């Protein structure tokens, strides 16, 4: 089965920058589905931020476009987050997650554990 | 209106290698038949055939091509119903559960009074998972036609494993001309090759 | 301010083992597209990432079990559990995947 | 609401003499349940039994105790359904066609590696008509429960008839205390005495 891990979470200051990491295991993120970013404000609600698929096509959300960026690593199968000018805005939990395809539109079927990134 | 998918035999994915399925789909506008796979992959080249038949019902059937290494990784495969409020959908997919190989067993039953020149081989597959399983019988190294055989539909043992008979008549001119028919099972735990066999002969 | 908004009711409520609790989406725009409308439902228990209970509304993802039903259409939408049990007090998303940006719910939380 | 209407198995029909038919009949009204027939005869003691199972579905089964003999001259039976707008019957009556006496066949598999305390029994019953065939196994002269062995549903043969195969797993401590089973078939084609076995051994 696929197993996502993700990794690079912590406290950070405002205008830096953070990259985090998502480790998939069981399939190859290269051979389909699409691989997202999906973040929490703890006692809040979730919203999705970036995703992109085994072709490697990236999609964002216009509310952190040009600020965030996805990339993908085929050869040790994962796919990373890199943020820029950090926010309080920012601060939530950060899961990756699987997309299914169904008929053009995806849903989220395999959940990473999350990591938390926390600015001050 | 009701619609079924069904799943590519195991002879259609480890033997012909080319596997397909086929939305079954069993009136004023014409139904729009479409596909989908859970990967995002794109659909191949889907062929669609109309049938009218026969009491006064429509048969529009479409048969799509997939790939013999995707079912195996679990790719899902979507078929979608519209007519000119809802829309209806079915989804196949590798089954789930432990695997285990196929044993093989052939035997030809007696002479019986009055029926001397044909004769009924029997063979019986069992303990095997999933149920999904294949069965062709081989004479001269040539495969013999489907419609030769008559293979029962898997049942469960006692253990967690399946089984399934196959029953062949075959002739005299058949067996003089080689006493020796193989019956082979095709399933996905068999290995290598998918393939457990058994060969028998009339005496 | 262009995304589809997506509004969950009741925003928390309180119940007991074995009643039944009926969740409302309401959508900002129609999600509905050739037949089909493209609303998700996940499950969050606290401490843990969601998990995927529907999608399209009403089909259950596999191992799912079958008291979780969805219903709905439009901008309408409704999931419905039969009978509670102790394993469900949790977080309950609605998720549009008509259009981009994906958009989600507030969360109704259900408390046992 | 649908209901189905069962016939009585050769079994209970030729061994046991006492066959029985069921009516099925798979919610603020009790439904109630009345047999006929359609000779006129008066329908005997018929027992209801109420099931409150399973998932928010209601089970309601009457079974009628019928006579051998009515069976065989083709009385029908009639089951109807009420509810406190029209009523739902399901009509059971002895099948018509030709009469065939069934073929059996008895084989042993062969030992299988690390399962060496098991053994598997086939019977093969073909080329029988109707499709009505009760199968059971005999081991000491004594009937084996049914749960112990598994025979598939009949299927047409190249010719009018039908098969059925019959599957049974047996331990080493039966075949060591006696190496000899029975698989029996009963028909009522078959004479006399509708039961055509044939024996098999474990070597
Ligand atoms: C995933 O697939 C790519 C492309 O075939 C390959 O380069 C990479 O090594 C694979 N990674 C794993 C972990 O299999």
């Amino acid at each position: 089965e696929v197993q996502l891990v993700e990794s690079g979470g912590g406290l950070v200051q405002p205008d830096g920058s953070l990259r985090l990491s998502c480790a998939v295991s069981g399939y190859n993120i290269t051979s389909g589905y699409s691989w997202n970013w999906i973040r929490q404000t703890p006692g809040k609600g979730l919203e999705w931020v970036a995703s992109v698929t085994y072709d490697g096509s990236t999609n964002y959300n216009p509310s952190v476009k040009g600020r965030i960026t996805i990339s993908r690593d085929g050869s040790k199968n994962t796919f990373y987050l890199q943020m820029n000018s950090l926010r309080a805005e920012d601060t939530a939990v950060y899961y990756c997650a699987k997309g299914n395809n169904y008929f053009g539109h995806w849903h989220f079927a395999v959940w990473g554990q999350g990591t938390l990134v926390t600015v001050s | 209106v009701s619609a079924y998918l069904s799943r590519p035999s195991p002879f259609d994915l480890f033997i012909r290698k080319s596997p397909t399925i086929t939305c079954l789909v069993v009136s004023k506008g014409t139904v729009n038949l479409t596909w989908s796979r859970a990967s995002g992959k794109p659909v191949n080249h889907s062929t669609r055939k109309e049938e009218k038949q026969r009491n006064g019902t429509l048969t529009v059937t479409s048969t799509l091509p997939v790939g013999t290494r995707d079912w195996i990784e679990g790719e899902t495969y979507q078929c979608r119903v519209t007519h000119p409020p809802r829309a209806l959908m079915r989804s196949t997919t590798k089954t789930s559960g432990p695997r285990a190989a196929p044993e093989v067993y052939a035997f030809a039953t007696p002479e019986w009074p009055g029926s001397r020149d044909k004769r009924t081989l029997a063979c019986l597959i069992q303990n095997f998972m999933p149920e999904d399983i294949s069965v062709q019988w081989l004479h001269n190294e040539v495969q013999l036609p489907d419609a030769r055989h008559s293979t029962t539909q898997p049942r469960k043992t006692k253990g967690s494993g399946f089984f399934v008979f196959s029953r062949l008549e075959v002739t005299r001119a058949e067996w003089e001309q080689k006493d020796e028919f193989i019956c082979r099972a095709v399933h996905e735990a068999a290995s290598p090759s998918q393939t457990v066999q058994r060969a028998v002969s009339v005496n | 301010g262009s995304d589809i908004q997506l509004t969950q009711s009741p925003s928390s409520l309180s119940a007991s083992v074995g009643d039944r609790v009926t969740i409302t989406c309401r959508a900002s725009k129609s999600v509905d597209s050739d037949g089909d409308s493209y609303m998700n439902w996940y499950q969050q228990k606290p401490g843990r990432a969601p998990k995927l209970l529907i999608y399209a509304a009403s089909y259950l993802e596999s191992g799912v079990p079958s008291r979780f039903s969805g219903s709905g259409s439009g901008t309408d939408f409704t999931l419905t559990i039969s009978s509670l049990q102790p394993e469900d007090f949790a977080t309950y998303y609605c998720q549009q995947s008509h259009e981009d940006p994906y958009t989600f719910g507030q969360g109704t939380k259900v408390e046992i």
